[PDB]
C-alpha cells in the first residue's frame, strides 16, 4: 500500500466537514444449474448385458 | 506406466485442477483477512498514549 | 522432508514479513484513528477520547473513564502482561 | 463478473469431463461397449464390460463428490447472501465493513443470472480539518463533558461538533453534563458555558 504516516497527538482531532455518497458493488452467487444423472443411460447404452 | 495413464488422463486433469483451486483459495484466504486496508499506517514515534 | 516423492509444497503468496506488516498497519490505524480508517480516510484522535468513545458504545457514560484513567490503563497493562505470560506456558 | 462466471464454467467443464470419460477404455480393448459385444462373445468379454463398469462408476462417483462440494459452497454463499439481504437490504445494519466499505445507509438488490448483486449505499467522509481537542471543560470547578459531540477549537474559541460532520455550536448547558470536580482529568482546559437560562430570567 501507500506508505503514509498519521499525525498523532494527545490534543489533536480531525473532524470531517464534507462527505461523498459512494456505491459499492458486491457479487454473490446463490444458485447453479440443476443437472440429473442416471446410470442406465450414462453407464450403459442400448445393451441389456 | 505412462502409456496406461492415458486411459485415466481425465482423472489426472480433475485432480490437478482441484489442487490448483485449493492452492488459489488458500492464497485468496490471506488477502480477505489481512488486506482490509490499502494504506500502510506508520506507528508514530511518540509512545505517550 | 516430504518432497522427495513429487509432493511439492507451494510457497505462499504473502510471506510472514508482509503479514506482520499488515498486522502492524492495522494496529497503528486502530490506535491512532479508531474506526475512521476502516470506513474512510484516517482521522487523528487521542487514545483516551477513543476509549471513551468505545465506552459510550456499551451504554457507559464517558465521564467515568477520565475520572479513573490511571486505573484503566494499569488494568490494561496488567491484562497484557497476563496474556503474554499465559501464552508462554499450547 | 468473476463470481458468477466461475460457477457456470466449472459446471460446464465438469460436464465436458464427464462426457470425455466415456471416450476412454480404462485399460480395456475398446471404449464403446457395443464394439466388444459385436466382436467378442459375452462369456469372454465379461471382464472388459465389468472393467468399463468400474471405470464409469469411479468417474460418476468423483463427479458426484465434486458436485456435492460445490453445492456445499453454494449453500454457504447463499446463506451469506440471505443474511446480507435481511440485514443491509431489509433495514440498516450496524455491522461495520459488512455491507460495503463505509457507513452503510441502504442497499438495492438486483436480479442476476444464478446469483444476486447488492448496490450498497455507503457514507464516507471526503474532507477533514485538523483541530485541537480537550476531553473536558473546566467552567467553575465543575468539569463539563459533551453528551454526543466532542470539544474542538479553531485556535481562539471552542465549539462542540458531532463525530462524522463539522457543525460548530456554542458551548452551552443543553449539550453538556457535569460530573465531579475539576481536578480529576489529566488534560483539561479552561472556558465558559453559555447557560442560556441566565439572559432569559432578566
Ligand atoms: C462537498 O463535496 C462536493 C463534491 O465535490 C462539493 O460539490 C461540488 O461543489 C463545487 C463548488 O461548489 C461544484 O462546482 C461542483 O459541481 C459540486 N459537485 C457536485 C457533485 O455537486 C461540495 O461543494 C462540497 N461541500 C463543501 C462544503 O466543501
Ligand atoms: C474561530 O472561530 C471564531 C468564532 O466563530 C471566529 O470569531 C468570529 O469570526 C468572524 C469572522 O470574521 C467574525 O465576524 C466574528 O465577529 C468573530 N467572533 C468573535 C467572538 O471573535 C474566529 O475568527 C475563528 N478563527 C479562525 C482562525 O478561524
Ligand atoms: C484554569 O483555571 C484554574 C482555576 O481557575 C487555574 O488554577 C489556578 O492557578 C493559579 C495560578 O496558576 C493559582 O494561583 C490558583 O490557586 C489556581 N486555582 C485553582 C482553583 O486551582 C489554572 O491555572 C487555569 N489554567 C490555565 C492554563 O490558565
Ligand atoms: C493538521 O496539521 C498537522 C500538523 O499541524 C498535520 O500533520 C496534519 O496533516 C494536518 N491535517 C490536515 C487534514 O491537513
Ligand atoms: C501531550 O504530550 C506532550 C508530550 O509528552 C506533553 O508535553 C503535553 O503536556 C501533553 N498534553 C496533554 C494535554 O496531556
Amino acid at each position: 500500500g501507500a506508505e503514509n504516516s498519521v499525525a498523532y497527538s494527545n490534543n489533536s482531532i480531525a473532524i470531517p466537514t464534507n462527505f461523498t455518497i459512494s456505491v459499492t458493488t458486491e457479487i454473490l452467487p446463490v444458485s447453479m444449474t440443476k443437472t440429473s444423472v442416471d446410470c442406465t443411460m450414462y453407464i450403459c447404452g442400448d445393451s441389456t448385458e | 506406466c505412462s502409456n496406461l495413464l492415458l486411459q485415466y488422463g481425465s482423472f489426472c486433469t480433475q485432480l490437478n485442477r482441484a489442487l490448483t483451486g485449493i492452492a488459489v483459495e488458500q492464497d485468496k484466504n490471506t488477502q480477505e483477512v489481512f488486506a482490509q486496508v490499502k494504506q500502510i499506517y506508520k506507528t508514530p514515534p511518540i509512545k505517550d498514549f | 522432508a516430504q518432497k522427495f516423492n513429487g509432493l511439492t509444497v507451494l510457497p505462499p503468496l504473502l510471506t510472514d514479513e508482509m503479514i506482520a506488516q499488515y498486522t502492524s498497519a492495522l494496529l497503528a490505524g486502530t490506535i491512532t484513528s479508531g474506526w475512521t480508517f476502516g470506513a474512510g480516510p484516517a482521522l487523528q484522535i487521542p487514545f483516551p477520547m477513543q476509549m471513551a468513545y468505545r465506552f459510550n458504545g456499551i451504554g457507559v457514560t464517558q465521564n467515568v473513564l477520565y475520572e479513573n484513567q490511571k486505573l484503566i490503563a494499569n488494568q490494561f497493562n496488567s491484562a497484557i502482561g497476563k496474556i503474554q505470560d499465559s501464552l508462554s506456558s499450547a | 463478473l468473476g463470481k458468477l462466471q466461475d460457477v457456470v464454467n466449472q459446471n460446464a467443464q465438469a460436464l465436458n469431463t464427464l462426457v470425455k470419460q466415456l471416450s476412454s477404455n480404462f485399460g480395456a480393448i475398446s471404449s464403446v461397449l457395443n464394439d466388444i459385444l459385436s466382436r467378442l462373445d459375452p462369456p469372454e468379454a465379461e471382464v472388459q464390460i465389468d472393467r468399463l463398469i468400474t471405470g464409469r462408476l469411479q468417474s460418476l462417483q468423483t463427479y458426484v463428490t465434486q458436485q456435492l462440494i460445490r453445492a456445499a459452497e453454494i449453500r454457504a454463499s447463499a446463506n451469506l447472501a440471505a443474511t446480507k439481504m435481511s440485514e443491509c437490504v431489509l433495514g440498516q445494519s450496524k455491522r461495520v465493513d459488512f455491507c460495503g466499505k463505509g457507513y452503510h445507509l441502504m442497499s438495492f438488490p438486483q436480479s442476476a443470472p444464478h446469483g444476486v448483486v447488492f448496490l450498497h449505499v455507503t457514507y464516507v467522509p471526503a474532507q477533514e480539518k485538523n483541530f485541537t481537542t480537550a476531553p473536558a471543560i473546566c467552567h467553575d470547578g465543575k468539569a463539563h463533558f459533551p453528551r454526543e459531540g466532542v470539544f474542538v477549537s479553531n485556535g481562539t474559541h471552542w465549539f462542540v461538533t458531532q463525530r462524522n460532520f463539522y457543525e460548530p455550536q456554542i458551548i452551552t448547558t443543553d449539550n453538556t453534563f457535569v460530573s465531579g470536580n475539576c481536578d480529576v482529568v489529566i488534560g483539561i482546559v479552561n472556558n465558559t458555558v453559555y447557560d442560556p437560562l441566565q439572559p432569559e430570567l432578566d
